[PDB]
RNA sequence: CUCCGGGGAGGCGGCAAAUAUCCUUUGAUCCGGAGAUGUCUGAAUGGGGGAACCCACCUACUUUAAGGUAGGUAUUGCAACAUGAAUACAUAGUGUUGCAAGGCGAACGAGGGGAAGUGAAACAUCUCAGUACCCUUAGGAAAAGAAAUCAAUUGAGAUUCCCUCAGUAGCGGCGAGCGAACGGGGAUCAGCCCAUUAAGUUAUGUGUGUUUUAGUGGAACGCUCUGGGAAGUGCGAACGUAGAGGGUGAUAUUCCCGUACACGAAAGGGCACACAUAAUGAUGACGAGUAGGGCGAGGCACGUGAAACCUUGUCUGAAUAUGGGGGGACCAUCCUCCAAGGCUAAAUACUCCUGACUGACCGAUAGUGAACCAGUACCGUGAGGGAAAGGCGAAAAGAACCCCU
RNA sequence: GAACCCACUGUCGUUGAAAAGCCAGGGGAUGACUUGUGGAUAGGGGUGAAAGGCUAAUCAAGCCUGGUGAUAGCUGGUUCU
RNA sequence: UGAGAAGCAUGCUGGAGGUAUCAGAAGUGCGAAUGCUGACGUGAGUAACGACAAAACGGGUGAAAAACCCGUUCGCCGAAAGACCAAGGGUUCCAGUCCAACGUUAAUCGGGGCUGGGUGAGUCGACCCCUAAGGCGAGGCCGAAAGGCGUAGUCGAUGGGA
């Protein structure tokens, strides 16, 4: 695992009611990640770039929606989400 | 892998059947092909060739070694 | 910036690339959170990353 | 010929024929002149940004071939040519050959 | 009543698929004709 | 993204306006040339597979955990090397290395197979027609080509293409139909070799010449009337190696872009000629299972006919310069040529594509199926079939505000 | 005799709820039985306890594209003075 | 106005092209072909509104309520008209907002438009190991070419493996 891949594994945080409740209650972070990322990649990336220790990672993939503007159809890209559990109180 | 003579290159050709009322239908003429084993002294062994009776006449007139050398020079596994 | 970029050694260029990628990731995080009003920072970070890789290939 | 963002021009065709001013912008084959070719815009207010609407007056572009550069000394319309004075290209008036006044 | 089309994706891909067309000379000719005509989708 | 050249004030591709952050005379956007990067599928080539996916191995470096970087790992043919049975020498087999090939794409070329509808006022010989179609495989062209050829005053002189000869001579259930040659007039013109071996061709480098891929300069018009607007009316003027074309609020040589003409290249490409090195031509040295013959077919305008000549599936089979082939059954005399070994430009055929220009060609039911987000929507399991749909205004100046709802 | 597989009679429906059905009755229902998934056989061919039946709502020779603008002594049509 | 196919003048609309004379060339004249494409009639405000399990009232919102929401009664299924899985489909799932078109009526409602959310596995399934029918198939045998068959192998679940 190299630094170049490390800087591309993560994309951004998720802003939603479910993510907010999870963070405020169980100390779980929700991230948008690269579609080809693996759980070990996500763990090492979070541990290196946020200085917190990761207990376990859960991932899920949501297919993009197909919808119409005017007279043409289009599709959005798939999004992979990561539920990262931290130990005790961190971040 | 075909009805082709190794020595002369003969192969089936096409033609017509012609009846007494002059009706014409397609046919082919085939060569008088078959397998034959020839003793080769230079290599102490039998070589099996698929050839015609005209191929045997050529072999009888020229010798087996000359014919085998010609085929090898033409690029055949003999 | 390529003018002064070319005036550096291989080891300096590789390090420069390293903190440039780190900075690009940090700007991406900041913009995703909404703390970054200016995106030309991200654009120039991308651009200089490309420039450094080009110069490294040329110099090697 | 050429007409740039700073020159003083005179309108030679259209409803504004005979008037003069300073060009504001040049893009493709259309030019805007300060105080010339005004239009009335019925602007709806912008709910997001406030800015209650009204009727505003603004410039409208003319075709670039409808304006000519102005010769200050003679106060007449003139064409533009190019001359290599010393080692650099410069614009000159066709009628006199003198250098074109800067903005 | 039972109609003619009873869909099955595995059978569809094995009968009319890209590799099935590539496997024979006539299938390659079919793909060549469709490319020449300019179809947006070559196979099922 | 980088460098080199051009250019000189705007720019951040389009639908598609607004907006924001912005870049740029320390030279941006843009145009031309050369480089860097270039995920996955697909001949796809590490194995597999339902294309864009699943599973691997070996090296070198790197990590301390469960990985990362780069390289390699297909088959077949040829060559060298190594290894190696029945079987004693050997051969078969096996492996390593190096080289080459495969796939796609318009038409034209060459070769291997090859119909029927139809006409004959029915139909079988015949025709359609070696056409349609299938298969293999080249090149910028291919093929052919330097007489064992024609002619019949003893003359011409390799191949290819066009005009005549001529719908003639002939062939033909002598039906329907098929259909030459000799000679003459043109286009283009060229010959060179078989073991010490030629002309010619293909690569590489150099030299010279031309052409091409950005660009620069480039003349000359005013007044008046109508009009929303002048290029239009009326009156006078200027340039012309430039009165081609396009645009500008209606119809412009003199408003803009241009045109005639004159200049222009860091770097790269094509073509031409000349030198140097390769290599090819070039397993071949005057042509034997060959010419000729018997049987069955095919090709020649020529359907077995008085049927010469060419090719050969089958069976045979010479002479070899005091020799041999041809001159439309066959014989004699004359005339002419030398097969059974090769190479060779031009005149000829075609257009997926590129640049410029042209039309008594179309103008949205026309012209491509498609002027518009078209091989799309839609139909079909699939091969496949296959549409409709252009126009506000010169400029959005695209209707602030009030009223009914 | 239920499920399940069939299809003997009648009414209705026939521009249907349905390009072959509903309702009331009817037959087999441990067997030469019914059924899912995946395979094989291709057009003068296949398969058929045999009706010229079936082979994608198409069968005395499937569908698609080409020969092809097949041929028609037949029928229709053929535009101003 | 002329014997005719037709010609000429002018009012209104329209907003930029038209074209004498004499020659020249044709995609040169339509009512019919159960002709082709588009638009619009008559039937006619006629038939029908898709299982005869069935509805009634109070309140709410709303421009508008037989059909939406809440409540009180009535009725129907209950070896399926309930609860799951595979195949197949692909966002139809949840919340807010809108009612032109779609829904065989209206609709404030919706599987309709717009915006934003939502699918968390060492143990479930797939992937993976193993093979059936069958497919492909290094060499090989056969065939004018294209190709046919097949050995070693390699794939292939509807079956076996924590
Ligand atoms: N261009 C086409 C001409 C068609 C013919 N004319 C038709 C004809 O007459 N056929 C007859 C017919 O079939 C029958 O005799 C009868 N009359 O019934 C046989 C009995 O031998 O003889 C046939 N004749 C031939 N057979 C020979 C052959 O095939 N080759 C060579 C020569 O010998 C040919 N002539």
């Amino acid at each position: 695992m190299n630094n170049e891949r490390i800087y591309q594994v993560l994309k951004g945080p998720v802003f939603s009611e479910k993510a907010q409740v999870l963070g405020d209650t169980a100390g779980v972070q929700v991230f948008k990640v690269d579609i080809n990322a693996t759980k070990l990649e996500i763990k090492k990336a979070v541990e290196k770039l946020f200085g917190v220790e990761v207990v376990k990672v859960n991932t899920t993939i949501t297919k993009g929606k197909t919808k119409r503007f005017g007279r043409t159809l289009g599709r959005r890209s798939d999004v992979k989400k990561a539920y990262v559990t931290l130990k005790a109180g961190q971040d | 892998m075909s009805k082709v003579c190794q020595v002369t290159g003969k192969r089936p050709v096409v033609g017509n059947n012609v009846s007494h009322a002059n009706n014409k239908t397609k046919r082919r003429f085939e060569p008088n092909l078959h397998h034959h084993r020839f003793w080769l002294e230079s290599e102490k062994r039998f070589v099996r060739l698929r050839l015609t009776t005209k191929g045997m006449r050529i072999i009888d007139k020229l010798g087996i070694e000359k014919v085998v050398a010609d085929l090898r020079a033409q690029g055949q596994k003999i | 910036k390529t003018k002064d970029l070319r005036e550096k050694s291989v080891e300096e260029l590789k390090a420069l690339l390293d903190e440039q990628q780190l900075n690009q990731f940090r700007l991406r995080m900041a913009k995703a959170t909404g703390q970054l009003g200016k995106s030309h920072e991200v654009q120039v970070a991308r651009k200089t990353i490309a420039r450094i890789k080009t110069l490294l290939t040329e110099k090697q | 010929a050429k007409i740039k963002k700073g020159d003083q021009v005179i309108v030679i065709a259209g409803k504004e024929k005979g008037k003069q001013g300073t060009v504001l912008s040049v893009s493709e084959d259309r030019v805007k002149v300060e105080g010339l070719n005004l239009v009335k815009k019925h602007q709806k207010p912008n709910r997001v940004t406030g800015a209650e609407g009204g009727i505003v007056t603004q410039e409208a572009s003319l075709h670039i071939s409808n304006v000519a550069i102005l010769n200050a000394t003679t106060q007449k319309a003139d064409r533009v040519g190019y001359q290599v004075i010393d080692g650099v290209k410069t614009r000159v008036y066709k009628s006199t050959g003198e250098s074109v006044a800067v903005a | 009543m039972k109609r003619t089309f009873q869909p099955s994706e595995l059978k569809r891909k094995r009968v009319h698929g890209f590799r099935a067309r590539m496997a024979t000379k006539a299938g390659r000719q079919v793909l060549a004709r469709r490319r020449a005509k300019g179809r947006h989708s070559l196979t099922v």
